């Protein structure tokens, strides 16, 4: 069922307030299972699931609950909103995380209608061909795309100075020395940046920045590949 | 043993109403005396303490709001009851969109002596209804008389 | 052998073309061995050699030879450096690499003083810790960092709008008309960028672009992280 | 058609605490219904117009004190000791109410009601009249109190 | 039958009040039944029912009722006893006495303890023997005895007449000359009585007199003869 | 035959004996026929006749006698005298009676003109509505009215004690010492009678007292008992 | 049988020269014959045709690449500043040579050669030879020089 | 020092081409540094201008008639009839070269030469220089050959 994955790509990353840790992931749920991809910037993870295991794992955790194999994912799907949705939440849905040799358990455990709604995540070490299509490749295109964005944008900044010329080359002094801006010298600006902004701009932190101001692009790129 | 009536509805007989009294002693955790009837036969069960403590833990529910839930599933769409005669087990789950789930359920034992049971209930159930008139009229007239007062 | 690995980070990537497709790589050789790392942007490959393991293959692939352990490494770069920095290395280097069975061997052909020089790089799918440490980790920094350039250039690109507009609104004067620079707006720009230039920009491709016009920043990005 | 139930006691079966109901339009004189239950089996009957006079006259009381002295039994009228001859024959299905007052047995009203086809049905319905109005009186206990 | 009878004898007439011409009666009711007797200054009537007739008759007059025969008596007497002391007294019961053939009923329509009562007195013609033992014989004793008084008073009058005569004649003396009680001459006393007083004093009317201004004597003479 | 009865009514009784018992009889007679009535304090007996019947009897009793009905009755009237109309000769032709059956036979022998003039009285048990017109009602009146003979005397007797005292002051000459009648006390009087006199003042006996006494009065009452 | 005597500098006598003669047919790769010495007992060895190919093949080179490579070493055909080490332990009497580089050598070729059966003829054969060739060239140079003019002096006669 | 090796056969022990090397400085009549060998042995000895002058008495004739014969015997002065049977004993280290003549003969020059205990060091010097003597001619022939070829494009340009 390669149907699942297909959607996992578009779905951008996000942040997740884990009980102790914190990792940016992406999940895609359907009526026939889900395909969650998580990572902590040090190593990716992934877990595929189909209706079968869903209901199976269901009673193995939500024993007091007897829910239809397909419907479960449907409800759980609506529960997972502490990412895309408001950064607030998720009520009492404290995400427990533990690691054990390529294994990563995302013991959700929240509330449902006022009852103890449980659910775990058996995400194994993500595969190469996978990481390549979610981090490496896609993201790589971003940096390669942003660079091309700076040049065309900065070069357009040159036209601003070029126009200012005719105004200045003919008296007509500005009305406020305030707006008066120094001529944009691509070489200059680009050398100081690596000594002022970059030092804290490159800071990947824990991936949080990545999600808060890049997905807008990320999605528009990863999708542009299969087209 | 302060009682409590409230009528339930079994899916085992989606039409013929039922009744489930629950006489508790002060606290609800301590236990109580739940009983099922139908105007002809009865089924009494006794879920005291020690059996309730192992429910929110066996059902993962939090005791902080568990005992409270029992108050809306044993004395009033949510919450459904399913009890089969020969099964002699009062199975009930918390109904909700998509699905629902068990909450405990005791093995309500029948009663070879319906008469007395079906009676004791009505014998006392005539207060919450009739004896309520003693407090109903005391406000139906006292308040309908105070009228001319606020217009003085 | 750790002081070795460290340099394998500071080293900027390089796209080495081969008889069988192209392969991205960055090798850092010293005396206690070397540290290779190749990838086709789909899978990564490690390799942490050492003095010992050096001869087990050196004197093992070049019978008639009296080349010492360490010395062997130096004579190696003359065939690598003038080959990894570009594609102007003499045809005296087949470099026909092959791979299968979960592992990758870098078949290196060359010569010294005319005498045939053989040697291979027994690589094996890179481990998680690296798949990111040399890509995911630093690659993301470029994005978060590069974005700051646009966000900062756009502000100084907008700062110019104030100046040029101040002239007309108040002083009111003409110019060359040609340089009728249109006002700026990060939105109006982005959209035009996305639906018209973004694609031809975020082109992962073989991987050549990643270096030929970006590899530079990379070094500065990773360097700011550790040291 | 309002109605009132009341705890009772039979001579045949002392322990068995029977309960009577009976409903009526607006005038208890315009005939009505009769129904008794011992917590298992029912026992209903019906009145008639041509019989409302077949009681007040048969005795020796005027039509004025018809249900007057009768509403002091089946309506919890038992004062500090006011009793009332209340008995019903099962296997016979014959009802009777003869005012009991110091060795006397003044006949007042006697019906002929009998067991009902559906017992379990009525007994439950009766419970409803209690669990139904109970929430209403309570809906006024706090309503009128703080209108 | 002895007790109930000899007792009725020791009973002085009373006369009650019927819608139509009441009848001088005297009823002696015991616990073992009763035995009353009523006459209308023309015909006498005696009925000595017993325990049996009590329940029997009651079951017919007040079938819509029930009560022990033996005790029943007390509750019935309460309605007559008052009217036996004075007709005007609390009637509490309208009587509809009717005579025919040789029997005579006494409809006693009353109400006891709020519970409307009902009872009858199916009396019969008074036997020859009784017509006297309660009237003829004893009544003659009074008329015959009352005479002696008239004779002794007359006697006492003469002895007193002589006294006044011994003074005026012998003692030759006078007084006020007002209260001169003429010489009582019985012969003249009667010739005046039975011609100006006898009427408005001998009339029986509706027995009203016999039961009051004389009734006492009757009982006195009665208890003397028999018991 | 109202004529006879009416006369029989206003007719005083009389005393006549047989041997072991006497009877009080009031016999009214006239050419139109005779109407008699006799009793022995217990049960009365009445036997009125008509001229016609007279014949037969007078014939069957006085064989050798010949006398018309009318003329006979009168000749028979010669009984009212031997009847002791005023307590005269009671035995000048002894009588006879046999209270056999329901009727009462009264035999009366005689010697009319030295010639044995026999005759019998086929008397039959008297009727109730006849005893209340000859005894009950009429006799009751005597006792009720006779109460006044004593009443009027009480006043006249008390009225003398009043006149007596007017002499006690205006004098004191009491010649005859044994003449000072004690002051009449109406109260004490009526008392002392029912205490010492009554016991033998109401004694009927056989009726002789009734006749030799009340008769003077009786008549006046039986007659006045109309208008 | 063309010779090619040239000086060397064995590790044994890194000071005393070491003349090395080399004979063969028309082509060197058909089986040359090297003969070292030092003025006191020499050494002669033989190399079969396929024996050199054995040497070449094991060097990761081709027939030609090795053959020519040999003459550049075992014939001093290399320039002066060139560096080719030739050591010969007097004990085992084993001859070999290597190409010097960045502290790196190459066992291009090597052979063994029994001790000289007699230093006399060997050392003399060399000298006696060097004198014949030097004389053969004299009658040829005294000729070419003389004839250099006899074939240009009177181009008219 | 201006030597001139001479392939010489010893009458004592023929079949052993010795190598007589006369190194005369400038004037040969003054000083005759001589050295001989056979490819294993070695000999030295010097006959100063005095040892020769005196010899003018031995041969009892002016220095002219003497020195002349010298170069003809030692320095190879040719001779269509001039023969010299070199002879000398080793056990005595006495060198003498007589001039063979029809049926007669007689020793001319003599040398009180002495053996040397350094055959290796000696033979090396000879071989080293002898290699150049024959080599210098090869380089001479090469350039003196391409010159006898230019006369082709010149005899008619």
């Amino acid at each position: 069922m390669e149907e699942l994955e297909q959607g996992l790509l578009m779905q951008p990353w996000a942040w997740l307030q884990l009980a102790e840790n914190s990792l940016l992931a992406k999940v895609f749920i359907t009526k026939q299972g889900y395909a969650l991809l998580v990572s902590d910037l040090q190593q990716v993870w992934h877990e595929q699931v189909d209706t079968s295991v869903v209901s199976q794992r269901a009673k193995e955790l939500n024993k007091r609950l007897t829910a239809p194999p397909a419907a479960f994912l449907c409800h759980l799907d609506n529960l997972l909103r502490p990412l895309l949705k408001d950064a607030a939440h998720p009520s009492e849905a404290t995400f427990s995380c533990d690691c054990v040799a390529d294994a990563l358990i995302l013991r959700v455990r929240s509330e449902l209608s006022g009852l103890p709604f449980y659910w775990n995540f058996h995400c194994m070490l993500a595969s190469p061909s996978l990481v390549s299509q979610h981090l490496i490749r896609p993201l790589m295109g971003m940096s390669l795309a942003l660079q091309c964005q700076v040049r065309e944008l900065a070069t357009l900044l040159h036209m601003k100075d070029l126009e200012i010329q005719d105004y200045q080359e003919s008296g007509a002094t500005l009305i406020r020395d305030r707006l008066k801006t120094e001529p944009f010298e691509e070489n200059s600006f680009l050398e100081q940046f690596m000594i002022e902004k970059l030092p804290e701009a490159c800071s990947i932190g824990d991936g949080k920045p990545f999600v808060m101001n890049l997905q807008d692009l990320y999605m528009a790129v990863t999708t542009q590949h299969h087209h | 043993m302060e009682r409590k009536i409230s009528r339930i509805h079994l899916v085992s007989e989606p039409s013929i109403t039922h009744f489930l009294q629950v006489s508790w002693e002060k606290t609800l955790e301590s236990g109580f005396v739940i009983t099922l009837t139908d105007g002809h036969s009865a089924w009494t069960g006794t879920v005291s303490e020690s059996e309730i403590s192992q429910e929110a833990d066996d059902m993962a529910m939090e005791k902080g709001k568990y005992v409270g839930e029992l108050r809306k599933a044993l004395l009033s769409d949510v919450y459904t009851f399913n009890f089969s005669k020969e099964s002699c087990y009062f199975f009930f789950e918390k109904n909700l969109k998509d699905v629902s789930f068990r909450l405990g359920s005791f093995n309500l034992e029948k009663v070879e002596n319906p008469a007395e049971v079906i009676r004791e209930l009505i014998c006392y159930c005539l207060d919450t209804i009739a004896e309520n008139q003693a407090k109903n009229e005391h406000l139906q007239k006292e308040n309908e008389r105070l009228l001319r007062d606020w217009n003085d």
